[PDB]
């Protein structure tokens, strides 16, 4: 049901919501949101479990 | 072009305030432009204080 409410297909332009809702105002831009994701969730920089 | 995606960005600015954001990504829009930007813009230049100091002389009123 769910993937019937999703209106987005490719990795990209989801990227690139997830980039805006981030960072509201700003344009697309494709290193910067895949920079982004690779930051928050699988960077040994800027995420711990300890 | 950057004013085509301003326009989507500016229409749903997500009630962002900085302006930060504002200037940041109006001046993002011309990029850079040198080493032959800089010395035709300065060909140019001269180029308008030459045709100036040219219109200066053969002068009638500004006798001084």
């Amino acid at each position: 049901e769910t993937l019937r409410v999703d209106p987005t297909n490719d990795r990209l332009s989801a990227l690139v919501e997830i980039y805006r809702m981030m960072r509201p105002g700003e344009p697309p831009t494709r290193e910067a949101a895949e920079s982004l994701f690779e930051n928050l969730f699988f960077s040994e920089d800027r995420y711990d479990l300890s | 072009a950057a004013a085509q995606v301003l326009s989507s960005v500016e229409s749903e600015i997500g009630r962002t305030t900085d302006p930060v954001r504002m200037y940041m990504r109006e001046m993002g829009t011309v990029e850079l432009l040198t080493r032959e930007g800089e010395i035709d813009i300065a060909k140019r230049i001269e180029d308008g204080i030459n045709q100036v100091q040219c219109s200066v002389a053969e002068y009638p009123e500004a006798i001084t």
